[PDB]
């Protein structure tokens, strides 16, 4: 069950290894935009928070 | 390059291609105004001599 949309839910993802390949690559999303990232690049970064 | 892919690049590179042209054409244009300036004390120098 997810959070209503006015009290949105927020987790905090650090001190770990991704794969975005993971997500991006599968087919159940309907959307994947994404802003001032590319989707793919994205598994080649890396960030603090 | 490193975060965005080259289709959407393009679209962020070129403001940095423009801006730093333009800020490269106005030290030239400023160092032809003082070349052209130290010249003419070259000029005067080379008759005071």
């Amino acid at each position: 069950r997810f959070a209503s949309v006015y009290a949105w839910n927020r987790k905090r993802i650090s001190n770990c290894v991704a794969d975005y390949s993971v997500l991006y690559n599968s087919a159940s999303f309907s959307t994947f935009k994404c802003y001032g990232v590319s989707p793919t690049k994205l598994n080649d970064l890396c960030f603090t928070n | 390059l490193a975060r965005l892919d080259k289709v959407e690049a393009e679209v962020q590179i070129d403001r940095l291609i423009t801006g730093r042209l333009q800020s490269l054409q106005t030290y030239v244009t400023q160092q032809l105004i003082r070349a052209a300036e130290i010249r003419a004390s070259a000029n005067l120098a080379a008759t005071k001599m």
